[PDB]
This record gives C-alpha cells, structure tokens and sequence, in this order.
C-alpha cells in the first residue's frame, strides 16, 4: 500500500498485495 | 465505485479490510 | 565630359554610341541583350566609378574592342560584392581591357562565358587585394585553351611562375620594384605618389589619368582643401554645387547635405537634417523622428506587403487594423517593416488575425495616444484571434495608454490572468468594468497554470548533450502520455518560447522502466556554442478542465565543448624578392574557441628527381579534344484520444468487479594578431611546403588543428644562371670541333640543357645539349664543319627560363 | 443443464469446478482474478456450448489459452453486453493464443481485446466471417505485430482475403480457423463441410436435421430449432420459449405479447383480475443526479421508460451505428425533468433517435442557469427539431458553442419552435464558432462581368440589396488554385481571403482586381456577403455566389536542360538533354542545330619540332541559421537575372548550321559527320505556343567525332632517291584526309639498327614534299615514317632501304 492516490493497474497490484489470498470476493449470491 | 474512493480521495487501510482475508 | 548616372544600353549597338564624348562614367554601366544588326571604339572612357556588367552582348569578340583605355574601376558601390561581371558572353574569346590597372574595391566574377580563355594568364594579385573572393566557373576549360601570347615578364603565381598577358597581342604591363608601391608611366618612370594608373609626365600631379585619393581642378590631392567637399568619393566640389543638385524626383526629394566634409544625397545613419532644407546634418539625441502619415484615416494591413509601406516609419499618425488571415512567418517580417513604430496617435485594432500567436512584433510601442477612442472609449481592441497566446507583456517591457479603455473577445487561448497583468502594467489599472473584458470565452482552452519539471542532471560533450529530469506524477498517473523537448542555437540570453517556430523538437517517450529518471540525448551539435533547452509534458486533458496541468522547465542555457581548431582557409603566398616569402591566409572556418594565435610551419621540399633523367632535347606533348517528425496528425488525436478511451473502460471494469462486504628540417614560428608573416633567410629558388596550424586557447590541451598546405616558390635569382666563365674550343678530326665551357655555380634550381649558336658567317646552326651530355663530356662536339672561320654562342635553359648568352666564341675549321 | 443466473468463477482455479456440468448459461460468465495461477491445466469443461450473454476474462494469470477451457463454445448470443462488447479478454498477463476454434457466430456485440501482453494470433483470423460490423471491434495494446510471428501448421491451411491481405488464418499454432466453403452461403455446416438446415447456427451434428443443431439462430424448444417457437410458447431470455409453469415460479412476473418479462411495458399495466394481464407510463429511478450515457450497457438501463426524472449527459465518443440501438432504449422517453447536456458526442450525426422527447422541465440547471447545453460536437450535423415534431423547454437558458458542422440557421430554426429568443446574449448563440462548415440557405449573387489578362483578373457582381440595406457590412472574395473542378468551399481555410467594401456610390456595382496570379492557370472564385446576424436571426438572409472557374491567358517558357554530347562511333555523335525548367505551358519538341568548327588554322602555323614549353609536372537533420542566410543569398543572385532573360526575348521564327527538330524524346543522334572534325551542338526548347510566340533559347556544346583509325596513316608507299653529300631524299604521299590535321612526320632509320631519329616539320614537307637526310655515314641503311595527326600518331611506314657509298 502507498498513501498516494491508487488507480488502474497500480490499484489492482496494491489491492492484491494487501488482501493476498482467500479474502477477496465478488458475490453472485447477492 | 471503488475508484471514487481511491481515484478521487485517498484509501487508507481501514477502507480496504472489508474484502481482504 | 563626365557622363551622368548609370547608362544602360540594351537592344542595339547604335545606342552604344552614347559613350562617345564622356571620359568618366558616374555609377554602374549595364550592357544587356545586344545583337549585331560592326566596329566601335570609345577611347575616351578611362574611369568607371561603381561597377561594370555585360550580359549576352552577342557578336562581341573582346572588350579590348570597346574600352582600350579603361584604367580604373573604383567600385564605390558593388554588385553583390563584385566589381565586375561578365555572364553568358557567348562569343567572348578574351577579356582584353589591357589598360585596366587597378580595381579599388570588390571581387571579380567570370562564369559561363562558354569561349572565355585567358583567365589564368593574369596576375590578379597585382590588380586587387582580395584574390580569395574571386569566382570563376564553367568557362572554357583553360586546359583546352591556347593562352599563346607573344613569345614580356612573369611572376610567381603561387606554386607556378609563367608569363602574364591579357590577350594574344598584349602583356599585363606592370611597374618595376624600383618605384615600389608608387604608380608609374609607360617608360617605368616613378609617378607622383598621389597618382593612379598611367601618367603623361613623371612626378607631376597635373598629368595623371586618375587620382587615388581625390581630384580637384585637374590636381591629384590626398585630401582637398577645407572649402571643398568630397563628392562621389573621387572628386571634390564647393559648397554651392551640392545645393544646386536636386535628387531623384520623389515625395522626399531635397537638396544635398554636408557632413564631415562629405556631400551626400541624405544624412547617414546616426545623423539627420536640420529643417532649413538645410545643408547640415546634426547629432540625433537618440532615435530620430520620422512622422509617417497616410491617406486613409486608418491604414488597414491585410498582409506583409501592405505593412511594407510602413517600412522605415517610427511615428504613425493614424489608426491601425490588422486583418492577417493567414501566411507563413509573418511576424518575423512585420518586425522589420512595422516593429519600430513607437507612437500610434489613433487606436489599434486586431480582427480575424489567425496568423498571430504573439504581438511581440510591435517591439517598441511605448504609447497609444487614443485620439480616436471608440464606442465606450476603446483605443485598443482585439476580436476573434483564434490563435493569440501572448500579448507584448513579458516581465522585460512596459507600455502606457494615454486614453481609451481596452476590449478583448473571442480569444480562445489567452489567459485572462495575462490580460490582468497587462492592464496592471499599462496604467489602465481600474478604468475598465466587468463586461468590457470578459472571462467566459477568453482563454477558455489555455493550460493557464502548470507544474514545474526539474533538471536532475546534465551531461555535455563536443557534438552531443545527455540530460535528465525528474519523474512527473500528475494526480492520476494515466493522464501523462509523453514528453516533448525543444532546443535551438542561442548565442544570447534574450530568448522566449514564442520566437516564431526557430525551435527544434524531439519526442522522448515516458520511461519503460519504473525506477529510471527519463532522459534525452541531443546529437548533431557543434562545439563552443550556447544552446537553449526546455521541456514540456504532453498530457490528456478531457474532463480535466480543472484536474491536470502541463509541465514546463526553465529555458536553461548550456554550451557544448571545445575542439581543436579547424583548418586555415585560402592559404595563398607569393615571393616579392629572392630569399623571402609573404604568406596570406584567412581565419579557420570553425574556431572551436576564441582564437589565440596561429602556427606556421615550413620545410624545404626536395627538388624532383624526375627532372634529372630525361633528355628534353628529345621529347614532346600533345594538343587535343573530344529520428523523425512524427508530429504529423497521429500525435494530435490519434494517440491522445486512443489513450483516453482505455482510461474510461478500465474505470468500468474495476467498478463492476470489486464489491465490498456490507630530407630537410622543419621550422616553426607563431603569428600574433593578423593572418600574414614575411619568412626571411630562404634559398633563392627553393620550392617550399607550408603547413599552417590554428591553435585556440583550448588547443594547448587538445593539440593543434590539421594543416592546410600550399607549395610556394621563390623568385629566381637574377643573373645567377648565366654562364660564369669563358668557353673553350678544341679541334677534332673530320673537320669537327669540341667545345668545353663551365657550368653555373648557383643555378636557379637546375640547368636542364644548353643551346649552341654557331656558324661561319652567320650563326644559322643551333644544337641542343642535355645536362647529362655535359656531365659525360663537359660539352659537345660539332662534326663535319665546312672550312673557314666560325663564331658561336651558348645559352643555358634553367628552370627559371633561358639565361644570358655567352661572350661570342671565335674558332676556325681547316679543310685538312 | 440450463444454468441459473450468471456464473462468477474467482478467488482460485478450484472454484471453476462450478462449470463442470453446465452446457448452456442463461447469463454472463466471469473468470476473474485467479491470482494463484498454479493449477492451470487441471480443469476442462467440454459441456459449455452456448452463452446467452457476454463472456469476460480478467487477470487469470495462470492460463495459457482459452482452448484448454472452452473447446466447444459455439455461440455467444450477447443478449446483454459489457460496455458495447460481448466478449472481453482484458489484462490476461499470460494468455498466448485465444483459441475457441469452434466459435462460429457472435450475434449482437463487438469484441474488445486489450493490454494482453503476449496474445498473438490477433487479426490473423477473419472476424467478418464470425460477426458483422468488424468496424466496431477494438484490438489495441496487444503484443506488437512484428515480435512473435503468426503461423499455422505447415506454414497448407485454409485461406481468404484477410481485409486487403491474403494469408493463412490461425486460431492457434496447432489449429486452423475451422471454416467450410461459401457453397453453404447463409446456411450452417457440419464436419466435413456439409451444409445443414437453415435453422442450425454454428456447428451441426448431422446434415440437414433440425434436432442436430447445436444452437438455434431464432429459437430453441423441445430440442428442436425453429424460426418461430410453437404457439402458446412464450419467448424467454430471447433464446427459448416456455409456459406459465416456469414464468410463474421464477423469483420476483408477468406476460405480454408472448414475451415473458419482469414487468409490463409502457402503455400496459398490471390488472388485478389475473397476474397475466398486462392490460393496456413507466418511470426510471435516479440514484445519481447526472445519469451519464456512454454505451449501450448504460443506455439499456433505460429500456421502456416513459418518464426520466434525472439529468442526462451524453458523451458518445465512438460507434458506427450506435444511434440505431439508442432509439430502441431511449426512444420511448417523453419527459426529462432535469437539464440536458451534450459533450464530445463526436458519434452523433443526428438527435433523431430521441424519438418521442417532448419536455425539458429544467427542475435543475447547470452553472449559469442553462437548461439545454451543447458543446464541441465535432460531427453534430442535424438537430431533431424539424417542424414536424415539437420540443418544449419549460424554463432555463440555452447555450451553443464549437459545433463545427452544425449550420447555425438550424439552431435559430430550433430557436423559433421553442419560442425562447428572449433569454440569450451573443455568447450563448454566437455565430463565430457555432456552425461554420455547413451550408444551406443563401441568396445567389450574379457575376455581371469578368475580365482576364496574363497576370490579373477583374470581376464584378450585382448589387446585393438585402431587406435592410444596413445589414450588409462588406463582401469577402475567396480564391485558390484549382486545376480540377472537384473543389468545394470547405477544402481547408489554402483558400485566400480578400476583403472588399461596397463603394459609397449606389449607382456602381462593386468589383475586385486580383493580382499576382499564375498565367495559364485555373483559379476558383466565389463570393460570400457578410451580414449582421442578429435581431431577426434567420431573416438575415445571407448570400453566396456560385463557384466560378477562370483561367488567365499566357506567355513563354525556358530551355533544354543537361545538354550533353559525346562520340561513340566515327561520323556519329550522341546528344542528350532534359525538359526545360519552367515550360509555362505544354512542351512540344526540341530543335537541334550543329556546325563544323574549323580544323585549327590557328594550330598548323606552329612548328612543333621547334621549342615547346616545359611541362610543369611529370529523419532529416536540422539546418543552422547562418546556412539559411547563405542559401538565401545565392537565391536572390540567381533570381536577378532571370527577369532579364525575359523582356520576353522572343526568337520569332565558316560553315552554316545544319538543323533538325526533335519528335518525342529528349535524346537524339546525328550521324554521317566528318570524322574527328570539331562541331557545335545547339538546342532550343519549345512549347505548344512556341509555334507563334517563339521557342526558348539554347544550351549548346561542342563535339569532336571518333577518328578513323589508320586514316592518318600514309596512304601509299615510300619512295627514296639519292642526294649529294651522301644525302638521301625520301618522298611519300601526304594523307589525303587527316584525323583533324597532319601535324608532323617522324623518321627512324639507321645503318644496322634504326637508331637515328629526327623531327620533320609539316612546313618542311609542304616546301619539298619530303626531307633530305644529309651527311649520312657510309654503309647500308633502313628507315620507317610516322605521320602525327591530331588524333595521335599514325602507324609506321613500310621499311625503306637505302645505302651510302664509301667511295
Ligand atoms: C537579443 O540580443 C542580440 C544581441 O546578441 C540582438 O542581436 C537581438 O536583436 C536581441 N533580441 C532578440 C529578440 O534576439
Ligand atoms: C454434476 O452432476 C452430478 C450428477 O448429478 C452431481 O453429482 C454433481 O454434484 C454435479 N456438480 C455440480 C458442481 O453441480
Ligand atoms: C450470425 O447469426 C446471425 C443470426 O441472425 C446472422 O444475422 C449473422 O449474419 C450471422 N453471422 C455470420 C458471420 O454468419
Ligand atoms: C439559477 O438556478 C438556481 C438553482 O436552481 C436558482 O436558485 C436561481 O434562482 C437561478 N437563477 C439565477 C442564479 O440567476
């Protein structure tokens, strides 16, 4: 994570590095 | 949308634990 | 009679007859497009002040037919720095002109004269100083020319020495060294020092053809007495004469003036007239007042040509519009024609001027007096300039408007902030009102605030620069698309972004790594210069109308490196006297530094061995005949639009994916200040090689330049090659005679052969003796001579020509 | 099976197992963010054949090619879309080839493939064969073309004209693009390329059997494809028809016009008697104030709404025919309660699609209180306010700017229909940017007179008297060089503009003098009057003259270029040249003149046996400023003369000039000349008017022909006679015809070996016809002779035998 403004590919990479595995979802069940 | 939180404002961690492990 | 202004004589000889009575021509002389319809001679003409020109004067074989007595071309005004032109003289077989003695000013140009021989048989260094600037091209190849003039003197033409001659019947007469730099008459009697050309009598100022400095009442004078004034740079006249001449008819036609003793049609730059239709220029306290005015109340300018009429005006007492719809590099020429206009009494208006990006071309406007203020009292008014970016409002200029408010509308690219600053400086600080100068449509599309890039590092070389700047992150990193860099040659520091575009472009692209500060290499420069450089950032502004900015570094001035100087130009040398040389050359083309001095080096080149072996008493020759500019339109939209159509899908994916939980030695010497050096203590007849180096202040470290070279031969030692002693004769059988004689001790280069002139009653018989033959025998044998007494002479042919004949040799042959 | 709504596979390759059974999906298919990228080839799914909505793949880092996952995906119906697209493959960091080799028909949407680092085989497959409107596809940012290099096996593979190219077509390195010949035409086809029934779409398991269809190009029911599904069968999700047993049990439904829908449409409403009755309004809801529209995905959210209580902003950047679809979704809107705006809608050519809009109530307005706003529509040629249809704005301002192709009168025409003139200043409806490239209403000015010369044109036009004479302010005259008549007013403003003012005298019609034109050239000219477009708007009539073509008369040209000559064979001389620099008209021919220049009588006066002089020996780089100045100066120099050669020099039209004229070519040969004799070659250069005005001047050269080898040799035998003092006279004939001249003769002779050599002058032979060799030593002798001509030494004569008696 960086305290700068996150956007685009940088956003996706930072999001992965923050969450990692088994934590990140989009729910069709909703 | 997530961009309006992050591409316009800043997104601290507290705004991002919601869907991490 | 002194002919008047320039004669032109085209379309027939019968108009050439005008030249019959006058002995001096004032001004040029054009002879154009004649065609034979005949013998004409004009022995009156002697001096042509200014130049001469001939062009397609068909049927003319030589200028020696017309002007046998042309002696001086003073060249006071020149034809593009040429004092003589002979162009496409299709039938001209020789220049002639055999009495031409001096061309005071300018060079000579003789080209495409398809049959012009006798080009290099003239010592041009004896008629004119700057032989380097001459220009001879395309004429008949001198190699196929005859150049067979009688046989007269000869001179050392650079490496070669040979006869000099104007035409087949004449030689280029010159004075001897006894008179030195003085003029001379035909019989070599030194003339009056203030005399030019030939003389009727020696050392008499009243007997000359032309006076080098000045002429007055038939008396050559260095500077004519006080109460006389210089006229046309060769003669003097009284004060009242200049007052009685009227210049060419014109709105400004007036009498002549007197300044520094010179009589001129108008006052010189830096001086102007007093108003009494005076005859006295005066100091001009500063700039001088013109006061141009026009016929219209208002001078409309539609293009450069219409502004040309203001060319040379300073104070325009009238209104102005500018309606320059289109045209290239207009501002650069408006600077020349109109930039000096410094007070406009009316108003100033610009409309539809889509060619102007800056009003800098009005360099020195320091007042708009507003005598013609418009509705609402407007005196400065610009409307619908779809390309205007910068009024004349740099930190380094001021302005003042006496009266009348301002108006600006439909200027898409003009910062409203810039016009605020402008109205602050112009003194009209608070006269206007909100509606006069609107904020809606002015500058609506200007990137009117910009971040600053920083140059992190710089790297310089001769012929290359390597430069880098920090990584610019705009708020949203996809907005930056590329970098663009500008540079130009700038020897001074008064430069700005809006100087025409004069500016070069490169197209560095965003770094492909993510830990490397960008950078560019500028290649193809030249040393010791001072280039200017600034960077900008191409960025995607769509809906960033108030989100992103541009970037702009400071104009940063840097100077490449220092090379070793470069070659010396036009190295030319002659020998005025034996054992001395004179050398002249021109500065090197590329200093690569502030020139410190030059270095001259000479070595005695060996005399060729080729010349020893061959028996020229037996030989012959023959005659004959028989990286890109991708700007285009890709860059405008085809890469801007296509990177703001991938930044608006990506913001539809992430927003419907992510959901959260609730032979000889070399010498060397050094010249000081001027390109000239008289070497002394040389051999009488030695060929030299000269190597001439240029060394700047930085060449002490880098070494000196490459050597431009020329071969120079000294004048032969007079009388050195004549036979030094008496000849000896001995009898031989078969009524033969053997002759032995001494060789010269110090010959001019070499002794090639001997010629024996002999006979019983008259010396009809002649024989050639080779140098090798003399070495073997010490002479030659004459065989089977008829009985009787005989007398003979011998001649030795040295490299400098034939020597002097011997004391006649008396001998006899008996029958038995 | 028939999968339920949508299938979102994510988190890890394990969950992808949810597709293990499924053969057709009534929903989108998302494969996203499988970050582990490890299991990769551990899963396969041959069941899937038909997807009724789009298909999306995003950052599945571990996959190599979709051919491993979905071998039999046959039709992607695209009944919905993902931002105008039915198939999206984005940021697939490790995808090398697409695959999907059985895919044969995409119905509705386009395709976007983007930012795939190493996806080759893009554009190597003819997309027009799989879907229509290839112009709506968008492939960019992929691996650069030249890097990998597409190939098929043996590259031996199927072919067509890919766009304008012609090459193999490759799904992947192992499989060609399975395509069957054109013989089937519109029909589908099976393996071995046999045409099936016209209701099969894509593949087909048996030839010409309805049941064998993999998918149905119209509808599917009871395992059989049918152009229209049976009676009492209600079209559902646009690919299958069902009955009340189904639609009654989906989780919250209604019926109408045979479609099974979530709600009744506009003009029909629920009837409480029975749920099926959509008995004969519809409102979209708002969450944002500004409901921006950029794509059919966002426009489709409005489908069927009668009243939109929000704000519209339209930003349609691209789309070849998007206007067709927007009509079906938005065409049923009649009220927009908020403001309406447009922005960079460079795709809209007409607002006609908003079929039934009536009111813009302006409950909310932009900054500055604008209720209808239009800006920078680079292609908006037409508004929808034709007099046939009404548009009522209930409050607020208008505004218009930067509408390059919208003709301004149309805005005013719309301005009338709404009756809203009394709310706007110049800036709002200015003419200085809104509409300056579209034509229409215009009086016609009549050119009363024309006058032309070689360098000037004078024209006059009738007095335009508008309904108020004060409206006109000036006349503007446009002209440009136009060799061909395919010219229009809007060809770039190359068009020179000139300003002319109506003369104060009202009895004289205006006119202009144009100067500085090229002679003999076509110039286009038309006239547009300038009027004060205000107060009565469109009633300011405007005027435009027709485009008029004028050509100014003519004059003369220039000469032959690169005149050169040489000799290849005796009596022949080859001559070349080029066209002149400025013909200033149609060239016609050249003229060649030639003349003998004498053998040098100047030269047979010299005694070459006498003294002769000693031989003396034996990505365009830039441009510096100074340069610019330099190559300017030379320019002024060479221009100073040309205006001299002119003065219309006008050539009306020892040995004389022989003459001939050139027919077709800039080279000519003249033969049968005197060998080795010097000549002159002179050439003029002519135009089609050189027959009357005279032909341009000459560029000339000289030539010496090839000598006849041995012609300089002695033409006969040598003769010898004795002479006193042991002397010998040799008499030989002179060469009748020399190679330019006879210069000299040389005799080599000797007693036992021909050591002796001497030089015999030409004049000596003239006096005596020979030479006397005098005072020879006793003994026999031999002797040969070499005349020297201008072409070099001849051949040596035959041996000459003579002797000297000792007694
Ligand atoms: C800048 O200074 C130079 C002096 O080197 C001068 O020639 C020039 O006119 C000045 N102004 C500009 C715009 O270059
Ligand atoms: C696939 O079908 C089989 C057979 O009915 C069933 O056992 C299995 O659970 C199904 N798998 C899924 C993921 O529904
Ligand atoms: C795909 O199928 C649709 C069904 O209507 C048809 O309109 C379209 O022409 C087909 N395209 C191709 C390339 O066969
Ligand atoms: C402009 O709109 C605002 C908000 O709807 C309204 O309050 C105001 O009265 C309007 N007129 C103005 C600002 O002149």
């Amino acid at each position: 994570f960086v305290n700068q403004h996150l956007c685009g590919s940088h956003l996706v990479e930072a999001l992965y590095l923050v969450c990692g595995e088994r934590g990140f979802f989009y729910t069709p069940k909703t | 949308g997530i961009v309006e939180q992050c591409c316009t404002s800043i997104c601290s961690l507290y705004q991002l634990e919601n869907y991490c492990n | 009679e002194i002919c008047g202004p320039g004669i032109d004589i085209r379309n027939d000889y019968q108009q050439l007859k005008r030249l019959e009575n006058c002995t001096v021509i004032e001004g040029y002389l054009h002879i154009l497009l004649i065609s034979k319809a005949r013998s004409y001679r004009f022995p009156k003409l002697t001096v042509i002040t200014e130049y001469l020109l001939l062009f397609r004067v068909a049927g003319l074989e030589s200028l020696g037919d017309l002007f046998p007595n042309l002696t001086v071309i003073r060249g006071w005004k020149l034809f593009y720095n040429y004092a003589l032109v002979i162009f496409e003289m299709t039938n001209l077989k020789d220049i002639g002109l055999y009495n031409l003695r001096n061309i005071t000013r300018g060079a000579i140009r003789i080209e495409k004269n398809a049959d012009l021989c006798y080009l290099s048989t003239v010592d041009w260094s004896l008629i004119l100083d700057a032989v380097s600037n001459n220009y001879i091209v395309g004429n008949k190849p001198p190699k196929e020319c005859g150049d067979l003039c009688p046989g007269c003197e000869k001179t050392t033409i650079n490496n070669e020495y040979n006869y000099r001659c104007w035409t087949t019947n004449r030689c280029q007469k010159m004075c001897p060294s006894t008179c030195g730099k003085r003029a001379c008459t035909e019989n070599n009697e030194c003339c009056h020092p203030e005399c030019l050309g030939s003389c009727s009598a020696p050392d008499n100022d009243t007997a000359c053809v032309a006076c080098r400095h000045y002429y007055y009442a038939g008396v050559c004078v260095p500077a004519c007495p006080p109460n006389t004034y210089r006229f046309e740079g060769w003669r003097c006249v009284d004060r009242d004469f200049c007052a009685n001449i009227l210049s060419a008819e014109s709105s400004d036609s007036e009498g002549f003036v007197i300044h520094d003793g010179e009589c001129m049609q108008e006052c010189p730059s830096g001086f102007i007239r007093n108003g009494s239709q005076s005859m006295y220029c005066i100091p001009c306290e500063g700039p001088c007042p013109k006061v141009c005015e026009e016929e219209k109340k208002t001078k409309t300018i539609d293009s450069v040509t219409s502004a040309q009429m203001l060319q040379g005006c300073t104070i325009f007492k009238g209104n102005l519009l500018i309606n320059i719809r289109r045209g290239n590099n207009i501002a650069s020429e408006l600077e020349n024609f109109m930039g000096l206009i410094e007070v406009v009494t009316g108003y100033v208006k610009i409309r539809h001027s889509h060619a102007l990006v800056s009003l800098s071309f009005l360099k020195n406007l320091r007042l708009i007096l507003g005598e013609e203020q418009l509705e609402g009292n407007y005196s400065f008014y610009v409307l619908d300039n779809q390309n205007l970016q910068q009024l004349w409002d740099w930190d380094h200029r001021n302005l003042t408007i006496k009266a009348g408010k301002m108006y600006f509308a439909f200027n898409p690219k003009l910062c409203v902030s810039e016009i605020y600053r402008m109205e602050e400086v112009t003194g009209t600080k608070g006269r206007q009102s909100k509606g006069d100068i609107n904020t809606r449509n002015n500058g609506e599309r200007a990137s009117c605030e910009s971040d600053v890039l920083h140059f992190t590092s710089t790297t310089t070389s001769k012929n290359r620069i390597i430069i880098t700047w920090h990584r610019y992150r705009p708020p949203d990193y996809r907005d930056l698309i590329s970098f663009t860099v500008y540079y130009k040659e700038a020897p001074f520091k008064n430069v700005t972004e809006y100087d025409g575009q004069s500016w070069n472009m490169v197209d560095v692209d965003l770094p492909p790594n993510k830990d490397v500060e960008p950078g560019i290499l500028l290649h193809g420069l030249k040393p010791w210069t001072q280039y200017a450089v600034y960077v900008k950032a191409v960025t995607l502004t769509m809906v960033e109308n108030d989100h992103i900015r541009g970037a702009k570094s400071e104009i940063l001035y840097i100077r490449t490196n220092a090379s070793v100087p470069s070659i010396p130009l036009d190295v030319l040398s002659a020998s005025n006297s034996s054992s001395q040389l004179i050398v002249k050359w021109n500065p090197p083309s590329l200093p690569n530094g502030n020139l410190s001095y030059y270095i001259v080096r000479w070595q005695r080149q060996p005399q060729d061995g080729y010349l020893y072996r061959h028996n020229y008493c037996s030989k012959d020759k023959i005659p004959i005949r028989k990286c890109a500019c991708p700007k285009t339109e890709a860059e405008k939209q085809a890469e801007k639009e296509e990177a703001e159509y991938r930044k608006v899908f990506e913001n539809f994916l992430h927003n419907s994916i992510f959901v959260p939980r609730p032979e000889y030695p070399f010498f060397e010497s050094r010249v000081d200040n001027k390109e000239r050096t008289v070497i002394s203590n040389l051999r009488p007849f030695t060929l030299y090689r000269i190597d001439i180096h240029s060394c700047n202040h930085e060449a002490e470290k880098l070494g000196c330049s490459a050597s431009n070279f020329v071969f120079a031969r000294t004048m032969p030692a007079e009388g050195a090659d004549d036979i030094p002693g008496p000849v000896t004769w001995e009898p031989r059988p078969e009524n033969s005679i053997f002759l032995k004689w001494p060789e010269p001790e110090n010959p001019n280069g070499l002794i090639l052969m001997y010629e024996i002139k002999y006979g019983s009653q008259v010396e009809d018989q002649r024989e050639c003796v080779s140098r090798q033959e003399y070495r073997k025998y010490g002479g030659a044998k004459l065989n089977r001579l008829n009985p009787g007494n005989y007398t003979a002479r011998i001649q030795a042919t040295s490299l400098s020509g034939n020597g002097s004949w011997t004391d006649p040799v008396f001998f006899y042959v008996q029958a038995k």
